[PDB]
């Protein structure tokens, strides 16, 4: 999801 | 002699704990126990609803993350530290960073190390602590946090 992106980004998972 | 380190440690560490196990708390609260007594109570609404809203999200990065020791603990701290000193600063990504560590830390729960979870607390509040200080001491720490949600 977007409001968590900038937290999966890091750790790689792509679709948030 | 850091207070807002110490104040943030007791109360992070408290939800992590909880969230693992399931039971409350009971042990009593130190210095400023009046802010945090109401700041878990808060972490306890708004962080149980960023888990839930972001379940299948937070499971696959935990996934990725592969955390089943304290040297994978560290790993984390490193993403931690780069993610919350990219300029970004605001409430919500703080409950979430926090609302993540509780979902680790029933993780290390269900596969049996509970040991991990105390370095885990530590490592997000010197995350927080480290970069975001200035910021947190401007919102009045825990206080504002507290204010900020209700």
């Amino acid at each position: 999801p977007p409001e968590i992106a900038w937290l999966a980004d890091a750790v790689g998972l792509k679709d948030a | 002699s850091d207070e807002l380190y110490r104040q943030s440690l007791e109360i992070i560490s408290r939800y992590l704990r909880e969230q693992a196990t399931g039971a409350k708390d009971t042990k009593p609260m130190g210095r400023s126990g009046a802010t945090s007594r109401k700041a878990l109570e808060t972490l306890r609404r708004v962080g149980d609803g960023v888990q839930r809203n972001h379940e299948t999200a937070f499971q696959g990065m935990l996934r990725k993350l592969d955390i089943k020791n304290e040297d994978d603990v560290k790993s984390l701290s490193r993403v931690m530290i780069h993610v919350f000193s990219d300029g970004v600063t605001n409430w919500g990504r703080i409950v979430t960073l926090i609302s993540f560590g509780a979902f680790v830390a029933k993780h290390l729960k269900t596969i049996n190390q509970e040991s991990c979870i105390e370095p885990l607390a530590e490592s997000i509040t010197d995350v927080l602590v480290r970069t975001k200080r200035d910021w947190l001491v401007k919102q009045r720490g825990w206080d504002g946090f507290v204010e900020f949600f209700h």
